[PDB]
């Protein structure tokens, strides 16, 4: 279910950790990763909304790469548990 | 619409690519599918991630501005308040609409010029061994397999190889 | 055999403004305008907002008996008047200086309030009882403000007095206090029994002397008298020294002032409630990190640009042609 | 046989400038810059400026004696004073918040004046006829303001007056008066008898007293006594309470204020003229849909923004090469 | 000046094509004659009065706007008042004449853009039913009579019907 | 055989920032922001700056004794303060208006002091030798201010003085004059002799009588009293006359001002050195002619516009790629 | 990158042509060398002051501007007159970072415009003399002495001339 | 004469009603209009000087195409008089 | 040496006079060319340091042929003294 399912994905969001932060200083940005995670099935969209996510939270941007990488997890993991 | 390639000599978007923003359509004896090119992909979202970081940081987050109060004798002293803050406001909407409808005329112009780069790009490492039909279209005169694709989209497509082949069958 | 050069294109259904076109469909675009709130007044930095009700801030800080809720408060992250706060000065007169008080107060985070003259011990040789007004009234009897206390003839007979006080705070005191000018000679002989009385105030930045304006008046709230309100700022080490042969409502408490950024007052009819903030506007909060806003150019704390724009997407992708 | 792409030229000379390069010339163009006006000054919504000519706005008000033709005016789009407004106050003294006063009437669009207290019924234990100087002739004779009444001693004496307003024209009303300060102790006497003269003034808002400083200054036309103008706007339904001893120069006549807004005052030695615009500015009117003009930063009504450019002009079509 | 085409590899204007901005001229056997392109000239336009539209919009009318009075005694806040109308004013002067200079760059390389993909579009209509001469001209390989012209300029010219005529006279 | 298009490329290690990426290396870039200066105040014109040092614009211009270094001065390019101006009125008071005075003086490039009424022949039935004071030593002694004179009682009178000064300088004169208030009515005796004493000064435009405050404050300097300074500006060909029964600190000296434009106060704490700029600002100058600089928002001359950047550099040559 | 000629089809500049922005390396028979394009050069250098002048001449070198001094009840007037001078200088600081970002970008396209038009200048100039090896590199198909050169470069390269000659070699 | 054609141009720009505004709303307009008419021969510059014209008063692109309808009828009805 | 280098490389700078303004008009912006020659051996860098110093001193556009002929000789005479 979701209860759980949204436990770990916000988790790993946090654990990311593009600016060297800790885990605990995204979760704003995490539950907007979430949130349009059940938006979307293609990475490429999702590799978009987080690239902009992190953009406006931290005026900083982000490898595309990197950030196409998290989102392929996410989409896999969505599907996965769906 | 300046370069000419999107909405131009090619027509239409395939609402079938979704792992990029260009990318190509193949089609030989092995099978057909679509192919976004990273390269040209990751080169315009840098681009444009970039361009939006720029705009955002130049904006001062607005601290803390509250409205003062005068009294009935500081009219005056009230109005210049309100002169200087209505002033600034005509500017910062006027700026911000206007620099937003400028940047939205060369983004979508940067991304008329990634497409027929690309485009130009892949003409001119396949020369004589295709026609150009006019579409974003390349007709060979030679067989190529998947394996001879994937050298044309990472850059690596050998002519002179097939410059023979192609030579028969083309004349 | 053919290889084909294409763009992508989806469903979107985004459009942007460009300088040549307008309602542009893109494949991907960015709202950089946040134009929602969610209607409250919260809390900034965890610290509630002073909510004044039906008080405003010369009520407050006078301590108008309609005020008793507010006599507890000391710190806030602001202060919100509504389009009711009618309480302020209940006897008729003139607040000297008031929009400057609010300007210094519109930095003030936090305060400890304090019994400067204690009512029963400053006074011995003064009538401080007989210091009511149905003007003020409370539980429908004659009352007065609570952080002020009128000073009247004991017996038939008011002394020079002359008090002064010390500020080992360590920080700025704000001082109020009034002077009376009764409407006729012989309210102010009932009164104070001295025609001729004055009141004189000095510290190192302030000094100021006065004397009663007897005269009728239209009656407001049923008084052909006025009051006039006065305040200073007596900086630390400095020395209040109040003189007077009558017409001197003397201070009771007063205010050290503990000074913050970002503080401010604002005037909203929206309901106060426990959620937190980091920006805070007049019409309720807003949880973004969009540049701008329209939501509103008044805010408190850490705000999106107002513009008076409805929408500015920018676009990201490309012109969207399925 | 042959075909060729070509593009449009042809004898057009307008130039333009680029960020490249300068003076190009190009097929079309639009200016953007309105730079020329008509020199005249006009209506507005067809209603005529009001003209002060040699009066300012204090001598229009007080109605000096020089300033007879204003005495009809009633409605006016904006106001104009010229490089010759010199007649003000012709008794020397100081105009009090003339500036705010100024501010105030940059917002009225109309007015009806009325006379406030009759100078024949309201003070029937004063001398309402000497009260005339050589400092406001009007046709060689001692004269007066003729929205103000001088009043002094009775015989021998001047007793305590009083006299109220209760303004019931639903809405402003502008009060203006003054206060007398003779130069001499002597003449204070041959005046007003008391030599410990006041004059008190309040309603709800205004609340003043005003003693008389008797002391010799430089004469100004002829003059070394001084008279202070004051001026206050009383709200619907509230009272002005005059009280004097002395040296109160009354009001006669008050003005019931109309509120518009884009009136204002501007100062201008261009000729009034009956052509109607939209657009007002201190050299001349402009009739212009353009969203610039170089012409004056000062305007009245809906005007193209000013800037201190001297061309501004936007290329449309292409450059131009026959 | 951007894309070549205007005093660029086509060097003049007509002053002789007066019903639009761009268009042909022709030559046959049948007669000569000046062409303007609606299509190129109808896309131009309704761009370039968005693009003024958008700048003109922006600009609020200025409604009243005049002096405040102060006293020699208000000389601070006299200063302050003229600090404020000074600096709005060297702003609105400044984005002005500099908008219209960074404008007009972009216009007129606008028309430079419209111009090259106008002769592009009919170089990849005609093919090697024709040469490039390099002038903006194009030199056919076979009799194109008034009717074949037509076709071209509205788009539909057929290469396959002449391709065999143009293939014999070209070699 | 062959040829091939290129482009330049060089060792050339310049950086600038674009839209679509950062750091980008160039062939040829320009600077546009000055961000450099030379930590020293300056001439502007060739006149050397007017070094306050430990006083300030009060101490100044009513010379207190700590001040003599300026007595000499008479022309400046501007005024330096420092962080140690603390010698202004060295009795204790308050200088009434006194920051529309230091306004005035931002447009004052030099000045003509003269003894507007000589102490020796002016005053021939008043004591002008017993007013110096323990608050303003010098030297250890009991002085004074060098611009002003402290009138005392001869014997045991204070007749009525009346003293005028007509300008015939042919442009503003600075006046300045203080009204001492003692702290008790026998202290008053003592001085001045008359308990109900005023002061009043009157010129075309200014207008005021004063009336001594008399009551206990706190001391200051040892002293419980306190002086009030004031000033004017005397227009040309208008008179100024002083009238008073008491506490007058009449006028000494007083300053011809020449206006200038482009002068300025600044605070500094940069050493004065005899190097020549265009442009002064508060950290040293800058010899720039470059658009922008972000060393300091105050500046005196012509100076690059101030921007908060730490880099601006435009590219003008092309991406650099060898 | 707009035009894809700098950092594109060419991929590298030469760090051995030191007498101007753009140019030619020839090698004949008769010997090489670099040789800058003055026309070129010339014509992007007034175009690059001329961007640079607009941009300084329209910033109003800054006259006297010092701060104010205001008493401890004239807080309000105190804070109006601070929240001008923040905000003028929010926007100039703004206008500036911002108006180089952006200009910037449009320089180094002006570069890539002008290369690319050079390049194309000179193709259309030889046409089937040569073929295009696809990184700004022509091969001629006949011998061409530096007198050749020189008329290519300066644009009077004549082509009837060597169509003969070259139409042989080639085929 | 012009008088008479002066006053039919008018009525005739007025009824144009490119906004729906009524006859009587465009009357600054259509002198402007009229007083361009009298400065060209190309129905093309015409044209685009009625469509500026109406773009400043109003703030509103109207369609070339129907611009250049107006245009043509009003040019060869100068030379139609004339 | 550079003492008489530097007095004559100054006495053309300003002599080169390109606006009309005298040579003595020409002092600041001169040094700033002297120095500039100092920094380089190739004619085109330093045309286009000069080119620049005058535009930022003048607001004005030299030629940049004319420039390139001023560099050209200040050049030659730097190596013909070293
Ligand atoms: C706290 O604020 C509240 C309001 O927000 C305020 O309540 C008001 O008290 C006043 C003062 O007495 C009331 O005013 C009266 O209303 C009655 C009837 O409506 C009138 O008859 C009264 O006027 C009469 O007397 C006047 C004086 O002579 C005459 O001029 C007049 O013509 C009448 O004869 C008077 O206007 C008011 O109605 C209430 N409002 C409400 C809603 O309660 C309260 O006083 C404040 N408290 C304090 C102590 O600060
Ligand atoms: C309406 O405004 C007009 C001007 O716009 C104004 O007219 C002026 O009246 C004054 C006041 O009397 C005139 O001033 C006089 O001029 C004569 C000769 O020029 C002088 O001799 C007078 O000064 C003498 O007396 C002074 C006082 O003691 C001395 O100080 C002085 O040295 C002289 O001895 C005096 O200056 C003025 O000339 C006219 N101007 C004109 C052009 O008419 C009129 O008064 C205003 N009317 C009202 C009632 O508001
Ligand atoms: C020129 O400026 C200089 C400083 O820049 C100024 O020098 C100061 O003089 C004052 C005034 O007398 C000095 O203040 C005293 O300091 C001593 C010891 O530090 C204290 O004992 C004194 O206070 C006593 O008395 C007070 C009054 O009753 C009491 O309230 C207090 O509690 C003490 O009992 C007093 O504060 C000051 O130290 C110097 N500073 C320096 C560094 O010289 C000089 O006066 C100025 N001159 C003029 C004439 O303008
Ligand atoms: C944009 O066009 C869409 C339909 O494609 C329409 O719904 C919308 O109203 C248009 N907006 C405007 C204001 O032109
Ligand atoms: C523009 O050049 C024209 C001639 O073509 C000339 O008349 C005019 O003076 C030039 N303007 C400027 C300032 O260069
Ligand atoms: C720019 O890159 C250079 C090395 O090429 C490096 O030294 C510098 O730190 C970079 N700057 C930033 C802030 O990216």
């Amino acid at each position: 279910d979701g209860q759980q399912l949204n436990r770990l994905l916000l988790e790993w969001i946090g654990a990311w950790d593009p600016f060297g932060l800790g885990k605990d200083a995204y979760d704003v940005e995490a539950e907007a990763v979430l949130q349009a995670v059940y938006e979307t099935e293609s990475a490429f969209d999702l590799a978009m909304r987080i690239m902009w996510i992190y953009v406006f939270a931290f005026n900083r941007p982000i490898p595309f790469p990197h950030a196409q990488k998290l989102a392929r997890r996410l989409l896999e993991l969505k599907q996965a548990a769906s | 619409g300046l370069f000419g390639a999107i909405a131009g000599f090619i027509e239409g978007g395939w609402t079938g690519m979704i792992d990029g923003w260009y990318g190509y359509h193949h089609q030989n004896e092995q099978g057909s599918g679509y192919a976004a090119d990273q390269k040209s992909t990751q080169n315009a979202i840098d681009g444009i991630t970039n361009k939006v970081n720029s705009v955002i940081e130049k904006m001062n987050t607005q601290f803390t501005a509250v409205g003062k109060e005068f009294n009935n004798l500081e009219r005056r002293i009230e109005n210049l308040n309100k002169k200087v803050d209505d002033g600034f406001l005509d500017i910062w909407t006027y700026n911000a609409e206007l620099l937003v409808l400028l940047e939205n005329e060369r983004t979508l112009d940067f991304h008329d010029s990634n497409v027929r780069n690309l485009y130009e790009k892949v003409k001119s490492q396949l020369k004589n061994n295709a026609k150009e039909i006019g579409n974003g279209c390349f007709e060979f005169y030679h067989k190529c397999d998947d394996a001879c694709m994937e050298s044309v989209r990472n850059g690596t497509y050998d002519y002179p190889k097939y410059s023979e082949e192609s030579k028969l069958n083309r004349e | 055999d053919t290889i084909c050069i294409g763009y992508h294109a989806n469903n979107s259904t985004d459009t942007v403004d460009t300088v040549l076109e307008k309602n542009v469909t893109v494949t991907h675009s960015v709202n950089l305008l946040e134009d929602s709130h969610n209607g409250k007044l919260c809390k900034l930095k965890g610290i509630a907002p002073l909510q004044l009700g039906k008080c405003n801030i010369a009520g407050w800080l006078l301590g108008n008996p309609e005020c008793d809720l507010l006599l507890t408060a000391s710190s806030w992250s602001y202060i919100v008047e509504t389009s009711n706060s009618e309480n302020g000065t209940c006897y008729p007169g003139d607040f000297i200086d008031y929009e400057e008080l609010r300007e210094q107060l519109s930095s003030v985070s936090s305060f400890e309030k304090f019994e400067i003259f204690p009512k029963t011990s400053s006074w011995p040789n003064h009538e401080t009882t007989k210091g009511v007004t149905a003007a003020c009234s409370y539980a429908g009897a004659s009352s007065f403000y609570r952080n002020l206390l009128w000073l009247t003839k004991k017996g038939s007979s008011y002394p020079k007095l002359s008090k002064s006080y010390v500020n080992n705070k360590g920080k700025e005191v704000l001082v109020l206090w009034g002077v009376h000018h009764p409407p006729t000679g012989t309210d102010q002989q009932s009164l104070y029994q001295n025609a001729d009385a004055y009141v004189s105030v000095g510290s190192s930045k302030y000094n100021r002397r006065f004397t009663p304006e007897i005269a009728a008046r239209p009656k407001v709230r049923d008084q052909a008298g006025r009051m006039n309100y006065y305040w200073t700022l007596l900086e630390p080490g400095d020395t209040i020294t109040f003189e007077a042969t009558g017409n001197l409502i003397a201070p009771w408490y007063a205010f050290a002032l503990n000074r913050g950024s970002g503080s401010g007052i604002i005037t909203s009819d929206a309901p106060v409630h426990d959620c937190n903030t980091k920006c805070q506007t007049p019409h309720g909060a807003i949880n973004s990190s969009l540049p701008f806003q329209n939501i509103h150019p008044v805010t408190i704390g850490e705000c999106p640009k107002y513009v008076r724009s409805t929408k500015l997407r920018m676009a990201t992708g490309l012109r969207n042609i399925p």
